[PDB]
């Protein structure tokens, strides 16, 4: 393979895991104050208890965040708009319904986007992505290349199962995924290829496989391929263009030089930690004061045997004050306590948009953390970028336009619900409507009126609109 | 005469499959027991046994709220 | 638990709170849409002429 | 009992069902890996984990702590 591959998918993924490491002990103090069981240890396995956190914000600001982006991020309704650069096709185009037909087209693409989307389950791994997102910041979701109509919902990778490599502006990219496939379900090339390399292998025990893919040393693009137990599998020699990767690593706070992570709720994790400490203290008293303890005086005459061998009623010698129980004097620490515990809660659900389409999106989930606008750039653009390329790969959506390139905005507040189009176009509709009772009234000129409101609009009306000569023509054919 | 994951037999494959669930059962059995405990009873456990209920009273309320 | 309160019950409050209800929307609907179809198919309850595409279910 | 498993080549889920030792040779039917009617369900799925995690798992402190005020 040679160029940041000759010694191999293995090699280079653990020299790679040790850069790894504090991303991982950062997750897993996050997971433990939030939700532990979202990013367990790799030591950690089956029969582990996760103690549920004190404070039970984290994990609630967690579920409301992962929930707000994803009904912002990918909404029921279109996120993605194809444009066309308008005055590019227009020149090599014959009439505005050519125009017209154009869009529509770009309609029925992002129909059939949404339609591929949905029938694979995606929603349910973008939420999954976005959880592990918020708790730890990074993700790689890779896209199999569909394979006839059967659904293949892209395998979500977390961060302890793959690795990358970034330079400061992260144009050099080195990532390699590893997958524990036991025997007997790895691919027929992948069973081929282990059994070749030693004897036989038990159907029970797992086999690690290392997918690599690597900048080619010189003026090419990414080479991918996947490596089993020391020599590849020659199935695997796929080579993909440096735009279109299905593998998509994603980040949810770029930092320039690291190659990836500072999740969402590493800046608030010291609040956690206060609120934590506050919540435990508070729980510990009040477990102290649960606990009851009959202080009897010796000084006194009561005797407590007489008074447990007595049923309701039955006069007892003694009294009252001789007996007295302890009590937890600890009253004013526990107000300042509760306190600042509420308003460290306060904060943080101001941080986590709990004390709260586009006014979840652009006011409320945009304001609240700017992570709306640059995860539309790593997870909504990177997607339809190679879901489109792949249907187009089969016959699903083809494209044939050889006008524009027409490239994809998802930009969701750009684009949430096909742009403000249909606002203009009901304005400008609206206000031709008006001037009608005016129709008679020669001083003025409607189609001059008519015109200047849908440019003050700035909407296009080159069809919609007749020109003079497209008047004159009509009522010529007319006759 | 069947191949791989098949050969020992069906109840020698529970038999040893049951270990490895056990972790599962005992947290389901607490979670049961803290929430309404009869819906997950323990093996043992049969008729003439008493359930007694959990003194919170939330858990059984926000397990039916969910379910529903 | 959602006591201090369909696709307003489902996609919002069994959302924001309850962690991810859509995990049992491939664990459970689609297995079960994707066996009543074929088991209604191979027998005679619901017609079987695709002949056009796979009829994905979502 | 009834047990099924991936077949050891290419193929597809074999299914077959054992009383007492020996299987019973009205039952040797085999489904495909997609259509397969015993759909195991999982709530919470975790890497390595073959199931489990119920969502009240990680409330079971809430519940420890209030039932021990409310006793």
């Amino acid at each position: 393979r040679t160029g940041l591959a000759e010694d191999g998918a293995k090699s280079v993924y653990e020299r790679l895991k040790n850069d790894r490491a504090p991303y991982e002990t950062r997750a897993q103090n996050c997971a433990q104050y939030t939700i532990p069981s979202l990013f367990p240890k790799d030591s950690d396995n089956a029969s582990t208890d996760y103690q549920t956190p004190w404070q039970a914000v984290g994990a609630r600001g967690l579920n409301n965040l992962a929930s707000k982006l994803m009904l912002a991020l990918f909404p029921m309704q279109t996120w993605m708009r194809l444009t066309i650069s308008e005055y590019e096709a227009k020149q090599l185009l014959s009439d505005p319904d050519g125009l017209a037909k154009v869009d529509e087209g770009l309609s029925m693409v992002e129909r059939i986007i949404m339609n591929y989307i949905e029938s694979n389950s995606y929603r349910v791994t973008l939420f999954e992505a976005l959880k592990q997102l918020v708790v730890a910041g990074n993700v790689l979701l890779y896209l199999p290349e569909p394979e006839g109509s059967n659904y293949n919902p892209m395998k979500l990778y977390r961060l302890s199962s793959y690795v990358v490599q970034r330079d400061a502006f992260g144009n050099v990219l080195q990532m390699v995924t590893r997958d524990q496939i036991a025997f007997g379900a790895l691919p027929e090339d992948i069973r081929k290829a282990v059994e070749g390399q030693g004897g036989e292998k038990k159907a029970d025990e797992t086999i690690d496989v290392y997918t690599h893919i690597y900048l080619d040393e010189d003026s090419g693009e990414y080479l991918r391929y996947e490596e089993v137990e020391g020599m590849e599998v020659q199935g695997s020699d796929g080579t993909y263009p440096k735009e279109a990767c299905p593998y998509i690593p994603i980040r949810m706070v770029r930092l320039d030089g690291e190659s990836y992570g500072r999740s969402y709720i590493e800046e608030y994790l010291g609040d956690l930690r206060s609120l934590e400490n506050l919540q435990e203290a508070i729980v510990k008293m009040s477990m102290i004061s649960s606990k009851v303890i009959g202080l009897v005086n010796p000084a006194g005459i009561t005797q407590p045997r007489r008074l447990t061998k007595a049923q309701t009623g039955d006069f007892v010698t003694g009294r009252p004050e001789d007996i007295s129980f302890l009590q937890l004097e600890k009253q004013a620490d526990f107000t300042v306590a509760k306190a600042v515990s509420d308003a460290i809660e306060a904060r943080l659900s101001f941080a986590f948009m709990l004390n709260s389409i586009r006014y979840v999106a652009s006011e409320l989930e945009d304001t609240l953390g700017g992570v709306y606008s640059i995860l539309s750039q790593e997870l909504q653009l990177p997607l339809v970028r190679v879901l489109l390329k792949q249907l187009q790969a089969t016959q699903q959506i083809p494209e044939l336009p050889k006008e524009a390139v027409e490239p994809t905005i998802s930009t969701g507040l750009e684009a949430i619900g096909r742009g403000q189009d249909l606002d203009k176009l009901e304005r400008c509709v609206t206000a031709w409507a008006a001037l009608a009772p005016m129709r008679d009234d020669p001083d003025i000129n409607l189609a001059m009126i008519k015109l200047r409101i849908a440019n003050a609009i700035g909407i296009d009306t080159s069809g919609i609109l007749l020109t003079e000569e497209q008047k004159q023509q009509k009522m010529a054919q007319q006759s | 005469k069947r191949t791989g994951l098949a050969e020992d037999g069906a109840k020698s494959v529970y038999e040893r499959l049951k270990n490895d669930r056990a972790p599962y059962e005992t947290r389901a059995q607490n979670c049961a027991q803290y929430t309404i405990p009869s819906l997950f009873p323990k093996d043992s456990d049969n008729a003439s046994t008493d359930y007694q209920t959990p003194w919170q009273a939330v858990g059984a309320r926000g397990l039916n709220n969910l379910a529903s």
